[PDB]
C-alpha cells in the first residue's frame, strides 16, 4: 500500500493557514523521490534527517499538514522563526523533525478579479504553541478602548484575507505548503520507505 | 550591478585547514541559495553543494561525503567553504556562484565568483625571478619576460602597467623537472621603437608577495 | 543518481558555421536543463535556461531545445569569441548535476608561424643557468615542431613547451619553446637555432644566433 502523498500534494483545494488541515499517514508504504526527483518545489528543507536518506527510513506517527500563504512567507514554516505567520498562524516548534515542501501555486490560486477566499489570522493576544491551530473569531482589542464583543474603532474581526491577483510580485503570489512531520524512534513503525 | 567576490590563491600542506570565502554584494545575500562548484585540473565542472544564507540550510552534492564544508555569514553577506585537513585531491579551481531565489523553484547561476585556485603541496613557496627577453637588434619585434623558478601558480603578468595589451602573450607555465613553474610573457612591438620606447613587464606572484616591474631593453 | 552526458567531447568548426552539441540525462528531466558556456581563464557563464529560453544579454545566435532525456545547444553562426567549453546542467529541487562538457574550437586559413629566438639574459647567466626561448607567434593550426639544434647538433630531453589558448580574435596559437642549459653547458657551443616546420611553411624555417653578440 503506497502512501497517499498524491491525494496531499495534488489536493485540487488546500485550506486556509489559519485554519491549516492535517492529515495522518499510516500503515504504508512511502516513496519519496517522486517529491525530490522534480523541479516543481521552491521550498524543500527536511530538519533531523536528510531528504535522500528518507526511503531508507521507518517512521512513528507520520502527518501532513498543508495550507496556502504568501511566497514570502515560506520562510517562516521553520523551526525558530517569528513573524505573522509563525506567531498567530502555523507555528513548528524548534525540535521539529520532519520536511517543508511548498510551490508556487499562481496558476491555481490566484483570479483576475482578485482570489480573496485564504484567510490568515492577523491579530491574537499570544503566539501560538507548536502546532496550536486557533479557528476562533472573537473581536480583537487592538487599542485603548473597550470592545465588548463588537467590531467598531480599534476593534478588529482578527481574520484578514489574502489578496491573490495573479500579476502580484512572485513574493506576493499564494504558495502551497505541506509540512511532513517524523517522529523517528525506537518503537514499531507502520510507515517504511520502498 | 550583482557581485560575488572570492578571496584570493591559497597554498597548503596537506593536513593543514582552509576556509576559503564568497562576498556578496548589490543584492539581497539571505534571499538566494549560493553554491560551491570545483573544477580539478584539467577537469569539468562539479556542482558541490549550496546554502540558503538566511538560515544556513544546506544541500550538498551526494559525491561529496563529509570532507569540505559550505557555511555563510549573514551579517557580512558571505558565504565560506572549508576544510578541517586538506588532502592532495583538494587541488582544484574553486567557484561560488548565486542560484535561484527562494520563491524560484528554477535553479540556474545567473552570477558568479572569480574563482579561487587552491594548491595542497608540501613544497615550499618560491618567488620568480625575472629575466629580459630582449630583441634582435621585418618591421615587428618580438620581447618579452621570462618568469622562472616559482611555486605555486598562479601569476599574473601585464605590460606598462596594464596599458600595452595588444599583440601580448602570456603562456600557461610549465612544471619543470626540479617541480618549479616557469612562464614566459611575450609581445610584438615596432622594429622602429626598440630604440626610443619603453617596454616594462609587470610580474606579480602574490603566495611569496613577489612583485617585479622588469625593463625590458635590446641588449647592447 | 542523474549522469548527464554530452556529444561530442569536441568539436571544430569555421567562423559563421551552425554547431549544434547535444546532451543526455539518464532519466527524464523535462526541461530542467541549462547551459553554460566556460572561456579559458574565466568563470562559467549562464547562456540558456530552462532548456530554452536566452538569459539576457546572450547574443541570439545561441539558443536550446529538447525535453525529457534529449537536448540540443546550438550556435547559429559561430564567431571567433565563441571558442570555450559548453556543458549542460540539469537541476531538481535539492540540487544541480552538470553535464561533462563539449569543448569548441575554430577552424581558419592555414597561417605560418612568426618565428623568433632569444638568447639567456647576462642576469641569468650569471645566476649559473641559461634559458634558450623561441617564439612561434600568431599561428594555424595548433599543429608545429620545433627542434633545438645547437651547432648542428639536434637536442633532446632539454626543452619544453607551452602553447596559448586559441586566440579570441583571429583564431591563431602561439608557442614558446625553452632549452635549458647550466651556464657550462651553454658555453660548450656557438650556434644556437630553433627549426619550425608547419603546414603553412613550405620549407623549414631556422632562427639563430651565436653565443655573445
Amino acid at each position: 500500500n503506497l502512501c497517499p502523498f498524491g491525494e496531499v500534494f495534488n489536493a485540487t483545494r488546500f485550506a486556509s493557514v489559519y485554519a491549516w488541515n492535517r492529515k495522518r499517514i499510516s500503515n504504508c508504504v512511502a516513496d519519496y523521490s517522486v517529491l525530490y526527483n522534480s523541479a516543481s518545489f521552491s521550498t524543500f528543507k527536511c530538519y533531523g534527517v536528510s531528504p535522500t536518506k528518507l526511503n531508507d527510513l521507518c517512521f512513528t506517527n507520520v502527518y501532513a499538514d498543508s495550507f496556502v500563504i504568501r511566497g514570502d512567507e515560506v520562510r517562516q514554516i521553520a523551526p525558530g522563526q517569528t513573524g505573522k505567520i509563525a506567531d498567530y498562524n502555523y507555528k513548528l516548534p524548534d525540535d521539529f523533525t520532519g520536511c517543508v515542501i511548498a510551490w508556487n501555486s499562481n496558476n491555481l490560486d490566484s483570479k483576475v478579479g482578485g482570489n480573496y477566499n485564504y484567510l490568515y489570522r492577523l491579530f491574537r493576544k499570544s503566539n501560538l504553541k507548536p502546532f496550536e491551530r486557533d479557528i476562533s473569531t472573537e473581536i480583537y482589542q487592538a487599542g485603548s478602548t473597550p470592545c465588548n464583543g463588537v467590531e467598531g474603532f480599534n476593534c478588529y474581526f482578527p481574520l484578514q484575507s489574502y489578496g491573490f491577483q495573479p500579476t502580484n510580485g512572485v513574493g506576493y503570489q499564494p504558495y502551497r505548503v505541506v509540512v511532513l512531520s517524523f517522529e523517528l524512534l525506537h518503537a514499531p513503525a507502520t510507515v517504511c520507505g520502498p | 550591478q550583482v557581485q560575488l567576490v572570492q578571496s584570493g590563491a591559497e597554498v597548503k600542506k596537506p593536513g593543514e585547514s582552509l576556509r576559503i570565502s564568497c562576498k556578496g554584494s548589490g543584492y539581497s545575500f539571505t534571499n538566494y541559495w549560493i553554491s560551491w562548484v570545483r573544477q580539478m585540473p584539467g577537469k569539468g565542472l562539479e556542482w558541490m553543494g549550496r546554502i540558503d544564507p538566511s538560515d544556513s540550510y544546506i544541500n550538498y552534492s551526494p559525491s561529496f561525503q563529509g570532507h569540505a564544508t559550505i557555511s555563510a555569514d549573514k551579517s557580512i553577506s558571505t558565504a565560506y567553504l572549508q576544510w578541517g585537513s586538506l588532502k592532495a585531491s583538494d587541488t582544484a579551481m574553486y567557484y561560488c556562484a548565486r542560484g535561484r531565489n527562494y520563491l524560484d523553484s528554477r535553479g540556474r547561476f545567473d552570477y558568479w565568483g572569480q574563482g579561487t585556485l587552491v594548491t595542497v603541496s608540501s613544497a615550499s613557496t618560491k618567488g620568480p625571478s625575472v629575466f629580459p627577453l630582449a630583441p634582435s637588434s621585418g618591421g615587428t619585434a618580438a620581447l618579452g619576460c621570462l618568469v622562472k623558478d616559482y611555486f605555486p601558480e598562479p601569476v599574473t603578468v601585464s605590460w606598462n602597467s596594464g596599458a600595452l595589451t595588444s599583440g601580448v602573450h602570456t603562456f600557461p607555465a610549465v612544471l619543470q623537472s626540479s617541480g618549479l613553474y616557469s612562464l614566459s610573457s611575450v609581445v610584438t612591438v615596432p622594429s622602429s621603437s626598440l630604440g626610443t620606447q619603453t617596454y616594462i613587464c609587470n610580474v606579480n606572484h602574490k603566495p611569496s608577495n613577489t612583485k617585479v616591474d622588469k625593463k625590458v631593453e635590446p641588449k647592447s | 543518481d542523474i549522469v548527464m552526458t554530452q556529444s561530442p567531447s569536441s568539436l571544430s568548426a569555421s567562423v559563421g558555421d551552425r554547431v549544434t552539441i547535444t546532451c543526455q540525462a539518464s532519466q527524464d528531466i523535462s526541461n530542467y536543463l541549462n547551459w553554460y558556456q566556460q572561456k579559458s581563464g574565466k568563470a562559467p557563464k549562464l547562456l540558456i535556461y530552462d532548456a530554452s529560453n536566452l538569459e539576457t544579454g546572450v547574443p541570439s545566435r545561441f539558443s536550446g531545445s529538447g525535453s525529457g532525456t534529449d537536448f540540443t545547444f546550438t550556435i547559429s553562426s559561430l564567431q571567433p569569441e565563441d571558442i570555450a567549453t559548453y556543458y549542460c546542467q540539469q537541476y531538481d529541487s535539492l540540487g544541480f548535476t552538470f553535464g561533462p562538457g563539449t569543448k569548441v574550437e575554430i577552424r581558419r586559413t592555414v597561417a605560418a608561424p612568426s618565428v623568433f629566438i632569444f638568447p639567456p639574459s647576462d642576469e641569468q647567466l650569471k645566476s649559473g643557468t641559461a634559458s634558450v626561448v623561441c617564439l612561434l607567434n600568431n599561428f594555424y593550426p595548433r599543429e608545429a615542431k620545433v627542434q633545438w639544434k645547437v651547432d648542428n647538433a639536434l637536442q633532446s630531453g632539454n626543452s619544453q613547451e607551452s602553447v596559448t589558448e586559441q586566440d579570441s580574435k583571429d583564431s591563431t596559437y602561439s608557442l614558446s619553446s625553452t632549452l635549458t642549459l647550466s651556464k657550462a653547458d651553454y658555453e660548450k657551443h656557438k650556434v644556437y637555432a630553433c627549426e619550425v616546420t608547419h603546414q603553412g611553411l613550405s620549407s623549414p624555417v631556422t632562427k639563430s644566433f651565436n653565443r655573445g653578440e
